């Protein structure tokens, strides 16, 4: 079922339970936005590794009515006791990632529950009780597991053994395997307190000071006044032209939409379809190419709130040019190194250029 | 990462890319509530100084990218990937393959991918011939001898002309296009 037609509605989703949720809404009615709802809380479930009420997101909705393009950005926040030099140690190290990675630190104030009422409010058609159900169920009778989620649980069964998903995830011991019934009792009855409650209960309520409670277990400072805290925002996208297309993507505190448009306005002038797909002369390109953007995101990207981004001299026309100089047939480019975006934009940054250490 | 999109009767379109981080996030589950906690906050910078340190209140850099693609000012194409960081690459290298090559969305999609942030990471999909990935190499690249898969786009092409969706979803996860009959 990898590709599908359909006249009033589809649906595209990494579980195939969490496609069939979400084409349901529609047939029983349901928008999109309505359908995007069910979907995110079926994949908590489903696909649980991945994403969910524990995280956060960029929704990007075109609304029909209006003609707008809106993101909703549920992006999680630090907590007020996050600092600067948190992932560093005692000597000023780094620490390493397996370590931090598993650490109280890392754990941002979640927002995506936040999101899908702010998207609700705004598009929402049905009750989010009938959002919210089909994913209750999941989670209370349980489903057999698709190979990503048990290759998931086996890759990552040392850290899944040091915390309370030892027992859900790891029982008597050992990981669920491929067809294996997952029934998440506790996740359960999250969704029937948040189905009668709202998100009071997530922000303002017991499900997040029990959040806070586990996060300070596991060394971190988030505090039940993070969780009060925490509202979404929404975005307008950061628009780009491609090949006679107007392309709209996601603008900082993704790096993603202006990296994007960015390596597709440098490998233009190359008419890269020349080239075959699999050949020597196009895979080329595009590795010089991403060199390029990707050390002007290590340089240049961060929470705009923050910091200033210079998205109109990454993509200025005439900073575009001058880094198509690097990019070459001739040979492999060696000075890999941040372009000067700021020439083309007004201002100056405010934050140093910081090497980071590739060990993600 | 998880990407998804969906497109109803009435026009709206939407592309959604969410996450907890790392798979299971830190691995922390909530006692009692069954919910894991996300390790977002490491997509921070860990040495401070730069546009991506860490700061109270802040939000750290992602790399998600979904996106809208647009001809005559109306929705065309949704696209989006998870894959931290490779995320960019899986996106540009899709919208390259459908409107610069003129591929099918699914020839798109499953084209082999690569990725390279720097001169001592590189990544690509299994599909890249033996003899071009030893030339490259040899040009000063540095692709490994094992093929990973990159990404899992899931995207929906609007087609007016044949007043018709159609969905696709990746083969590196099981996901599936599901349409809907008024
Ligand atoms: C799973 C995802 O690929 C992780 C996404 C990464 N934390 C990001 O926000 O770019
Ligand atoms: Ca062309
Ligand atoms: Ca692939």
């Amino acid at each position: 079922d990898k590709v599908a037609v359909g006249k009033d509605g589809m649906v595209a989703t990494a579980h195939p339970l969490a496609s069939k949720i979400g084409a349901e809404v529609l047939k029983k009615g349901g928008n999109a936005i309505d359908a995007a709802i069910a979907i995110q809380y079926a994949l908590n479930v489903t696909e649980p590794m991945m994403s969910g009420i524990g995280g956060g997101g960029f929704m990007m909705v075109y609304d029909g009515e209006t003609r707008e393009t809106s993101i909703i950005n549920s992006r999680e926040r630090a907590p007020e006791g996050a600092k600067p030099d948190m992932f560093l140690d005692e000597d000023g190290k780094v620490i390493p990632f397996s370590e931090r990675s598993r650490h109280g630190n890392a754990v941002g104030v979640p927002g995506t529950l936040k999101g899908l009422e702010a998207a609700h409010k705004k598009w929402g058609t049905k009750k989010l009780e009938d959002l919210i159900s089909p994913s209750i169920k999941l989670t209370e009778e349980g489903f057999p597991i698709d190979s990503v989620l048990a290759d998931a649980i086996k890759d990552h069964q040392d850290k899944l053994s040091k915390t309370a998903a030892k027992d859900i995830f790891l029982p008597d011991g050992e990981p669920l395997k491929e067809g294996d019934i997952l029934v998440q009792k506790d996740l359960a009855k999250t969704f029937k307190l948040i189905r009668k409650e709202g998100s009071k209960a997530f922000y303002d309520g017991e499900i997040g000071r029990a959040i806070a409670d586990v996060v300070q277990d596991f060394g971190g400072s988030m505090t039940p006044d993070d969780l009060s805290r925490y509202e979404v925002t929404t975005d307008k996208p950061i628009w780009g032209e491609y090949h006679g297309y107007d392309i709209a993507s996601m603008p900082p505190p993704s790096s993603g939409g202006v990296f994007m448009l960015q390596v597709l306005k440098l490998i233009d002038d190359f008419h890269l379809s020349q080239y075959d797909p699999k050949s020597f002369e196009k895979y080329h390109l595009l590795a010089e190419t991403m060199h390029l953007s990707y050390a002007d995101r290590a340089a240049y990207a961060g929470d705009p709130e923050f910091v200033d981004v210079p998205l109109r001299g990454l993509l200025d026309p005439d900073y575009i040019k001058e880094r198509q100089k690097l990019i070459s047939l001739d040979s492999m480019n060696r000075d890999v190194k941040e372009g000067d975006p700021w020439k083309y934009e007004e201002g100056e940054p405010n934050y140093e250029i910081v090497p980071q250490p590739e060990d993600k | 990462t998880t990407h998804f999109t969906v497109t109803d009767q009435w026009g709206n379109v939407v592309s959604y890319t969410t996450t907890i981080e790392q798979l299971f996030g830190t691995g922390i589950l909530v006692p009692g509530y069954g919910l894991f906690l996300n390790n977002e906050l490491t997509d921070f910078d860990a040495i401070p100084g730069g546009a991506n340190e860490v700061q109270p209140n802040k939000r750290p850099l992602s790399s998600m990218t979904p996106t809208i693609v647009f001809k005559d000012e109306k929705p065309v194409l949704t696209v989006g990937s998870p894959g931290g960081t490779t995320i960019i690459a899986s996106v540009f290298q899709t919208i390259l393959n459908y409107f610069e090559y003129g591929m099918s969305l699914q020839d798109a999609i499953e084209e082999p991918r690569i990725y390279t942030n720097s001169l001592t990471s590189y990544r690509y999909e299994s599909g890249m011939p033996e003899d071009v990935r030893r030339k490259l190499n040899d040009f000063g690249h540095k692709f490994g001898s094992n093929p990973v898969d990159i990404g899992n786009v899931q995207s929906i092409f609007i087609d007016r002309e044949n007043k018709t969706f159609m969905g696709v979803a990746d083969s590196s996860r099981n996901g599936t296009a599901v349409g809907v009959n008024n």
